[PDB]
RNA sequence: CCUCCGCAUAAGCCUGCGUCAGAUCACUGAACUGACAAUUAACAGCCCAAUAUCUACAAUCAACCAACAAGUCAUUA
RNA sequence: GCUAAACCUAGCCCCAAACCCACUCCACCUUACUACCACAACCUUAGCCAAACCAUUUACCCAAAUAAAGUAUAGGCGAUA
């Protein structure tokens, strides 16, 4: 006879308490006789770098001078990545409206391991 | 079809007003049922020498039954429209 | 408080800002028009005025239609405009007797038709009225093409109309691919109904259907910004070169 | 760390800095809890806030890079696909998609959902709107009234 | 007397929308917005094949299609 | 001196007499307030590739006998 | 002398004007707020009440304020409309 409390896996009868969980992402499946099969590949792997000889530390010196905040946009990214290559190739006759893929553009995301839309990677 | 009239008169609305109706205005009186009115013939022109109705180019009045169910489906006859009527006069005049 | 616009206007008012705004003009005009159907279940008053036998004074009259209910099965056929009449009656045609609920339903018949333009055999549920109108119009095609939306009273009637008008517009060769001259004859028979193609697209369409169609046309995969910036950059470079 | 400072930093280096910030956070979080247990004040509690902010900043910086690149490649503003839909309560929602193995027409659970409003809902939409209007009208009035008393006092 | 009563069997699918019959045009269906609505027409979907093999979700060949199928009946 | 009660599971409830500090039929305290702790899976829940195909003979110590109301439990390619 | 008493401002009401919000990440129609597998919507309002009972009947928003006019008209020609 309570409506206002949050509904949880603690709360039902036996069957109910089995079915619901907390938020944890499942990492396998079940087979006959309730045997759990784990898939190694479904388990997230921590991609953790080498920290040896690394100068950056978690806090910053106050002695550092202040600079104006300017966020990143597509326009300026194009200007400081693609634009110099394009204009340099515009000077000669190497540039082409077709096959501009040389500059880093891709027609499709289908083949890629890291597909941008829809996103297929974690963080 | 069924044709009805109201028991109660409806007050006038004027030109640009939709009439105001009441629970009383829903009461109807049966005028006539269309299905009970006597039979009428359908005018046709025959394209073929069909049995006991006539021959090609004849203007014939026949029952709606025979017309819609025998004559028109099989293309034995055509509608006696003004457009095709004149056409059948033309082919006759060619003689 | 008060709403700015009366509530009855909202249906109209909403057509002006969304997806309905960018719908074609001709479709919106066909949606707007409010013309009355022809009488089916009531004998209309002949004249605008009539003398009262009561007092001998000439009085104005109006034609007030009976409200007609159309069950959804009616959309899957061609009823000439006959619907269910739901009303009340007095028991023995005396007002002093008991009042009772009455429903008058039309008689229905399953009948076979051939459409010349569509070159297709159909089997539809119809009334005697419809059969009579077809006879007077001198064929199914003529009946479908002549009769406005209101009088047809059928989604399926409108769909037949849409097809036929599209076929006339396109001068479709698949009417008779093997027999070209017969195709020519069938076209010139129904030449007076012929309208433009892009207008014929939208005939006999409900608003929900319309907005699906419009949404389908306007929806596009968005252009990568790589193309935009590369186009404009070579433009700036073009003007730079011509200096 | 400032967002600007982190933007100057390399892509790979941000990834490395981010674990440096991770370990630092956990230390301070365990230190928070131990103070709480001993019923003692924390040594420098504000450190935690700083650390958190730095990582917020870092995440934002990285996010920006991904977002930028998406625009240049696909022209999509949102990473995850979705649609404007109409729930049964007749209100307009941004429905986010999920991933499935099978196509939608074959999905029994998905087809159970109603992404449309039947007509009975329209009256409620009216009442809801009216309610919103009332609240708004009330707000406006109070604004004006308050200015009035503020004029008589000054 | 046939076995299995009518109610128990899988229901015969509802009759097709009349728009589909008319040879001139293609219907407007709710294929476009990826959910059912009552007012647009029911789309007809092409039969689906999972491109890759998945052991848990496997459908066996029809009986003629098996390599070991023989007209002569063995009794085991 | 009493015990037809107890211990456990289920069903229901949701931290509801653990520790520490203030605080208030009965302690100036506790089944009050605040802060801190805790309940670790082997028990239990959460299952199963497909298409055909198989499945006449109760239970009762299942033996003898005895019935009637005619019965909870199987596969093979 | 206790118990008390006293307070002005949160806000709200009716107008006018003007056509409104639908919203970081995650989740949410299965037992909602739960990552992850082969049916479908449209269908006369009734009644209290008035008639000093009650049985035909009994005002209810439809798109310009005023006036025409409680007029023509309707009605167990009555209540009333
Ligand atoms: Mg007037
Ligand atoms: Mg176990
Ligand atoms: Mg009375
Ligand atoms: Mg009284």
């Amino acid at each position: 006879a309570d409506r206002m409390s949050k509904w949880t896996s603690k709360r039902g009868p036996r069957s109910f308490r089995g079915r619901k969980g907390r938020g944890a992402k499942g990492i396998g499946f079940l087979t006959s006789g309730w045997r759990f099969v784990q898939i190694k590949e479904m388990v997230p792997e921590f991609v953790v770098p080498d920290l040896t000889g690394f100068k950056l530390k978690p806090y910053v010196s106050y002695l550092a001078p202040e600079s104006e905040e300017t966020p990143l946009t597509a326009a300026q990214l194009f200007s400081e990545a693609v634009a110099p290559a394009i204009e340099k190739d515009f000077k000669d006759g190497t540039f082409d409206p077709d096959n501009l893929e040389k500059y880093g553009f891709e027609p499709t995301q289908e083949g890629k391991l890291f597909q941008l839309y829809p996103r297929n990677f974690l963080r | 079809t069924v044709i009805v009239e109201r028991w109660w008169k409806v007050p006038l609305a004027g030109e640009g007003r939709k009439p105001r109706l009441h629970r009383r205005h829903r009461v109807y009186k049966l005028v006539e049922d269309t299905k009970h009115r006597p039979k009428e013939n359908l005018e046709l022109i025959l394209t073929q020498s069909v049995e006991n109705v006539g021959v090609r180019g004849d203007l014939v009045s026949v029952k709606k039954s025979l017309g819609r169910n025998r004559l028109l489906p099989q293309g034995l006859a055509v509608y006696a429209s003004p457009e095709n009527k004149k056409l059948f006069e033309e082919e006759k005049l060619l003689r | 408080p008060l709403h700015k616009y009366p509530v009855w206007l909202w249906k109209r008012l909403q057509l002006r800002e969304g997806i309905c705004s960018r719908l074609p003009g001709h479709y919106l005009r066909s949606l707007e028009e409010e013309r009355t159907p022809t009488p089916v279940h009531y004998r209309p008053h002949g004249a605008k005025f009539k003398i009262n036998p009561k007092n001998g004074q000439r009085e104005r009259v109006e034609d007030v239609p009976i409200p007609i209910y159309f069950p959804p099965e009616s959309q899957r056929g061609l009823w000439g405009g006959e619907g269910w009449i739901l009303g009340q009656i007095y028991a023995n045609n005396d007002k002093l007797s008991k009042r009772l609920k009455k429903v008058w339903k039309p008689q229905l018949f399953e009948r076979e038709f051939y459409s010349e333009i569509l070159d297709k055999k159909f089997t539809v549920t119809v009334t005697m009225r419809t059969l009579d109108l077809i006879d007077e119009a001198y064929g199914l095609d003529f009946y479908i093409l002549k009769t406005p939306k209101e009088d047809l009273c059928s989604k399926f009637g409108m769909d037949l109309k849409r097809g036929m008008l599209l076929r006339l517009a396109r001068q479709d060769p698949q009417l008779h691919p093997e027999d070209p001259e017969r195709r020519a004859a069938i076209y010139d028979k129904y030449k007076e109904f012929a309208i433009p193609e892009e207008e014929a697209e939208w005939v006999g369409l409900t608003l929900e259907e319309a907005i699906e169609k419009q949404r389908l046309l306007e929806e596009k995969d968005p252009v990568p910004l790589f193309k935009i910036y590369v186009a404009e950059l070579i433009q700036q470079l073009q003007q730079q070169a011509l200096s | 760390w400032t967002c600007q400072q982190l933007r100057n930093k390399s892509n790979e280096d941000l990834h490395k800095l981010w674990y440096v910030l991770l370990k630092e956070r956990n230390m301070l979080l365990t230190l928070e809890q131990e103070a709480k247990r001993q019923r003692l004040p924390m040594p420098s509690p504000e450190r935690l806030d700083k650390v958190v902010d730095s990582m917020d900043a870092l995440d934002k910086v990285v996010q920006e890079r991904e977002d930028a690149l998406r625009l240049l490649q696909t022209g999509q503003e949102r990473a995850r696909p979705g649609a404007w839909r109409r729930d049964i309560f007749g209100r307009i929602i941004w429905h986010k998609f999920k991933q499935w193995v099978i196509p939608w027409h074959l999905n029994k659970r998905y087809n159970r959902k109603r992404f449309f409003a039947l007509p009975y809902v329209d009256h409620f939409l009216r009442l809801e709107r009216e309610k919103r209007a009332r609240i708004k009208a009330r707000k406006e009035n109070l604004e004006r009234k308050k200015a009035k008393i503020l004029l008589k006092k000054f | 007397y046939e076995w299995g009563v009518r109610s128990t069997r899988k229901s015969e699918p509802p009759p097709l929308d009349r728009v589909y019959e008319i040879p001139g045009l293609e219907p407007i269906t709710f294929a476009g917005k990826m959910h059912f609505v009552p007012w647009l027409a029911r789309p007809i979907f092409p039969p689906w094949d999972r491109g890759y093999k998945d052991p848990r979700f496997y459908r066996s060949p029809p009986l003629h299609e098996h390599p070991l199928y023989k007209d002569q009946a063995c009794y085991i």
